[PDB]
DNA sequence: GCGGCCTCGGCACCGGGATTCTCGA
DNA sequence: TCGAGAATCCCGGTGCCGAGGCCGC
């Protein structure tokens, strides 16, 4: 995806919170709708904004896995509207 | 005073709520106005040769100012926006006495 | 039939007044009498017309019977004049 | 496409304004010839965009030109990705 | 198709004797023309 | 006869004399007569907001313009508190030759884009027709789909020219599990849309929303289990569909359905919510939903 | 807004060039070339509303209308 | 396609011109008439030339998405 | 027919002294006018001088006189100030005739 | 070279709406200057907006950007 | 701290992307 | 058998009316 914004903001709670204004290499990168990924620096998660799950979205795992260095990602399948609350649910970190 | 009578008339003339801030710039924007119009009137009753400045030395101008076509003459301009009363100054009526 | 009549009459009061009033307003300096411009006017709209004068002449006349509301300008195109539809 | 015809004839009435300015000298003789000319309007636009066409078709060229090194940027790593 | 010219001939007597220089009611013939019946 | 007849109506619906309505399966309603095809196809999938309708007074289907004058200049007259509203009979939304001819309210902004789309309709409803005086042409069904606004203030035009009034037509949860079952009863094909039933649990703090989306074939072989009489489904068929739903959704959440109520049945033939935003009509069997629909209607009416 | 000031603009004429005879109604001109003058504002402000698409006339919209219609509006 | 039978006519319409042409100097102007109307031609071939252009694109835009 | 012959060979004549001039103009900023450019540029020649033409009689009409003299063209010289401070210069040549 | 005298009273005599109108040489010239100084200015306009897109070419969309502010100014 | 004013936002109806699955290289 | 085109299931990304806030009397 050679046209595109990538915008990282290493977060106080030390997660990176990627954003991704996507776009094919026959377009410009298109703001209008990023896909925002919450990537926690060294967790194997990677919270994921579900913006349109084009052909980015194999891609958009695919970085996300190769960047930090592992080999599979899998969508857990876990798709909320409360980041505060995945960020609980994928850490156990609620009842704690 | 005046221009602070025809920014409220902007008001019911754009239709449509603007800021303070535009008018004060509009207001400049009507003393050019008035820095082109009163030389302008100026120009053209000298160019009439005519000390002052009758009707129709205003009529060319607004001429000038595209208003005036052979469709739309200055007096039928008065129609539309002027009221009654002041227009029966400007476009003479007929009583035998047209003014 | 009598209501015929009886506003036929009326018609021939209210015209016979617009000939005879019509000479204290009276024509002066073709122009075209304000009685037959008027009624130049009149016979238009009673059929439709929004032109009725094609821009009429003497200036005063035809923007008198403008002001008091007699006649109304063409919104689009102002050489044309219409009657006001009283009707 | 009348409109767009219109433009071509304009472009036939500016090259019209070239060869009148290089002519001039006939008069009645352009006009039979401005005569032909409006009847072959009577005879292609009767029986039947273009500043967009060129200025979007050199702006897609540019645009292709991109998308040749986008296939070359692309592939070759492409090459080198499956290389390794 | 006459009361309708006769409610127009009409209103342009209560805009003709209106408009112009009119002495309206000050005068006996117009004073029974003018006030119009409807 | 004139009134009196609708007092006995009145008495026997407030009587509640053994009301389970073994209801004839919708059967496929060939398009009667004209029925403008591109007109009712437009209409088909559009969610119309249900209201009911009270009888309008000195109705005429020959004066549809000067209607439409009437309230071209008085909506346009509520913005002063680019609009056109063309009324337009739909010839053939009626359930018999008796019912009176559904007529539709447009709101069309330049092009048709129909910013309100009102729908007047009286199918199979002559249980009011019979009881209401001739003067009276009688459409029960009010359909809304534009602003709610829009709606606010064409309901209010045709009660001040009319003397109709609009109650927004709630359908009650037993009326939509009614038209829940007898819609997945129906013959058609190629299900245009799963059998969705929005369950809407009543916890006091919290709204949790239930959406029973079934297979639209699955719920098809599900009916046939609880259908023994054909021809006409009863209440205890619709109940036993319905308990089916509830005995495969507590078998499987431990939750009660049962204990909840249906807040929308979304089916191939026709959505159908409760809150008034009801009818959306998937298929073309629009004269059989809109019977049920206007049978309702009397219910709030009478 | 019904009205026009027949003391202001005489004072403006009077104040801006000290050296004319405006004639009696001749303010009553002027007021209606700035009636249109500002009417020709209020229609290409409101254009140039639509432009950025900005639901209030801002300042950004009158400075570009001035450019465009103060110098249309001169003779 | 039909450029090429576009093209005849107006070589047809030239040379009817020229069948009622009266001067030499009128026969210039038409010739010159008859290269302006070449390059109107050279002109939609180019138009033809750009759509195929962007169905290459059209391609280009599916190869590298592929 | 007269209309169309007289103001195409006028439109000819337009076209034909504003080439030159597009010759004498594009030889200052190294420019090229191509042929669609020449083609605009001379009919808002053509198009405005039907403005200065509309213009300048009722210039004459203003003054009560028939003729138009330098006073009037100085009126459609008011316009703007850059050419009023061009046309000044150019019209004391003009006198300088 | 310019603007001559037989074409200057030819064209702006064909938008005269009345026949004994004529415009005199001492004008006629300074005419030539004013539409020739049309030419100069608009063309000075187009290519200054042009060095403000930074083009050696005067293309279509130009002189139709700069009409208007040409046919208001000028 | 209220009176007619205004501005976010849940709900919801209408507009393209990728999966079905039919047809051509 | 397979490759591009169309339609349409799945969920947006948008449109648009109540709720909360807010400034004279």
């Amino acid at each position: 995806l050679k046209n595109v914004t990538v915008s990282f903001r290493e977060t106080e709670e030390n997660a990176v919170w990627i954003r991704i204004a996507w776009g094919t290499q026959y377009t410009k990168p298109n703001q209008y709708k990023p896909t925002y990924v919450v990537y926690y620096s060294q967790t194997p998660y990677a919270f994921t904004s579900s913006s349109m799950l084009r052909r980015n979205t194999p891609l958009l795992g695919q970085a996300l896995t190769i960047a930090s260095k592992h080999h599979q990602i899998v969508k857990m399948d876990l798709r909320s509207r409360y980041l505060d609350s995945l960020k609980a649910i994928v850490f156990k970190q609620y009842n704690q | 005073a005046g221009l602070s009578h025809y920014v409220k008339l902007f008001s019911f003339y754009a239709k449509m709520p603007m800021e303070r801030k535009a008018l004060e710039m509009v207001e400049k924007c009507l003393d050019k106005y008035f820095q082109h119009l009163c030389d302008d009137l100026e120009v053209f009753a000298a160019h009439a040769g005519r000390k002052t400045v009758k009707p129709e030395d205003l009529e060319l101008l607004m001429r000038r100012q595209g208003l005036v076509t052979d469709q739309v003459s200055l007096h039928v301009l008065v129609e539309r926006h002027l009221p009654l009363e002041y227009r029966q100054l400007l476009i003479p009526c007929a009583y035998s006495g047209n003014s | 039939k009598t209501k015929m009549l009886n506003i036929k009459e009326y018609k021939e009061k209210l015209l016979s007044t617009l000939g005879e009033f019509l000479e204290d307003h009276f024509p002066l300096p073709s122009s075209v009498n304000l009685i037959t411009l008027h009624e130049m006017l009149e016979i238009l709209i009673n059929r439709l017309p929004y032109v009725k004068i094609s821009d009429s002449f003497w200036p005063p006349y035809v923007e008198l019977l403008l002001r008091n509301g007699i006649a109304l300008r063409h919104p689009e195109d102002p050489t044309r004049i219409r009657l006001e539809a009283f009707h | 496409s009348k409109s767009t015809r219109d433009h071509l004839q304009t472009m036939m009435e500016s090259v019209i304004m070239t060869i009148l300015s290089n002519s001039i000298k006939e008069k009645e003789e352009i006009q039979y010839h401005l005569n032909f000319l409006k009847k072959r309007l009577l005879q292609q636009c009767e029986t039947l965009k273009m500043e967009d066409l060129t200025n979007v078709s050199s702006l897609l060229n540019m645009e292709r030109a991109r998308d040749k090194a986008n296939e070359e940027g692309l592939a070759l790593l492409q090459e080198e990705i499956d290389k390794m | 198709m006459e009361i309708k010219i006769t409610t127009v001939i009409q209103h342009v007597f209560q805009n003709l004797i209106l408009g112009s220089k009119v002495n309206w009611a000050e005068d006996p013939a117009l004073k029974e023309i003018v006030l119009q019946l409807e | 006869t004139p009134l009196q007849k609708r007092l006995e109506s009145v008495r026997k619906q407030s009587s509640f004399i053994l009301t389970p309505p073994r209801r004839k399966i919708p059967q496929c309603s060939q398009l009667q007569e004209d029925v403008d095809p591109q007109k009712v196809a437009f209409l088909l999938h559009k969610q119309w907001t249900l209201y009911s309708l009270t009888p309008l007074y000195k109705f005429s289907y020959s004066n549809l313009k000067e209607y439409s004058r009437l309230l071209n200049a008085f909506i346009v007259a509520e913005k002063q508190k680019n609009i056109k509203v063309i009324f337009s009979t739909l010839l053939g939304m009626k359930g018999t030759q008796r019912d009176p001819e559904a007529f539709l309210v447009q709101i069309v902004s330049r092009e048709g884009k129909v910013l309100w789309t009102g729908w007047f309709c009286c199918v199979f409803g002559d249980s009011l027709l019979e009881t209401v005086s001739e003067d009276f042409t009688c459409l029960p069904l009010f359909l809304a789909n534009g602003a709610e606004s829009n709606t606010a203030i064409i309901g209010t035009w045709f009660q001040k020219t009319f003397d109709c009034y609009f109650s927004p037509l709630a359908i009650n949860a037993f009326n939509l599990s009614w038209m829940a079952a007898m819609w997945t009863a129906c013959k058609m094909d190629h299900y245009v849309a799963t059998t969705e039933f929005l369950w809407s649990v009543p916890c006091s703090p919290q709204s949790l929303d239930i959406s029973f989306a079934i297979h639209p074939e699955d719920a098809k072989a599900l009916w046939d289990s609880v259908h023994k009489t054909p021809g006409e489904v009863t209440q205890e068929e619709v109940d036993l569909f319905m308990d089916c739903l509830y005995s495969h959704f507590h078998r499987h959440f431990k939750i009660h359905l049962s204990a909840t109520r249906l807040v929308r049945v979304s089916t191939s033939v026709a959505s159908a919510h409760t809150d008034g935003k009801i009818k959306i009509l998937c298929h073309k069997y629009l004269i059989g939903v809109l019977a049920y629909l206007t049978e309702l209607a009397i219910f709030q009416i009478e | 807004k019904r009205k026009a000031p027949r003391g202001f603009l005489k004072r403006v004429f009077k104040r801006k060039k000290p050296q004319l005879r405006l004639e009696k109604s001749g303010d009553l001109l002027v007021h209606l070339n700035c009636l249109l003058f500002v009417h020709r504002l209020a229609e290409e402000s409101r254009t140039n509303a639509c432009a950025s698409k900005c639901r209030v006339i801002n300042k950004e919209h009158v400075l570009a209308a001035a450019k465009v219609i103060l110098k249309k509006s001169r003779g | 396609k039909e450029l090429n039978i576009v093209l005849p006519e107006f070589e047809k319409t030239h040379l009817e011109h020229q069948q009622r042409i009266e001067s030499k100097v009128c026969k210039a102007a038409i010739a010159t008439f008859y290269v302006n109307v070449k390059e109107q031609f050279i002109k939609m071939l180019k138009e033809s030339q750009m759509l195929t252009n962007l169905k290459r694109k059209n391609a280009k835009m599916i190869s590298d998405i592929e | 027919q007269q209309r169309f012959s007289y103001q195409q060979r006028l439109k000819a004549a337009v076209h034909y002294t504003v080439g030159c001039l597009c010759e004498e103009v594009a030889l200052d900023k190294e420019m090229q006018f191509s042929k669609q450019t020449i083609a605009a540029i001379s009919e808002l020649t053509f198009r405005q001088c039907e403005n200065f033409a509309k213009d300048l009689e009722m210039f004459a009409r203003h003054a009560k006189r028939t003729t138009i003299n330098t006073e009037d063209v100085k009126l459609l010289a008011r316009r703007s100030n850059s050419l009023l401070k061009y046309i000044t210069d150019k019209s004391e040549e003009i006198a300088q005739i | 070279s310019g603007f001559r005298k037989e074409l200057v009273s030819r064209l702006l005599h064909l938008h005269f709406k009345d026949d004994k109108t004529k415009v005199s040489g001492d004008a006629l010239q300074l005419m030539v200057e004013l539409l020739k100084v049309f030419v100069v200015e608009a063309a000075v306009r187009g290519v200054r907006q042009a060095q403000a897109e930074d083009a050696l070419r005067v293309d279509v969309d130009q002189l139709e950007k700069v009409l208007p502010q040409l046919l208001l100014d000028f």
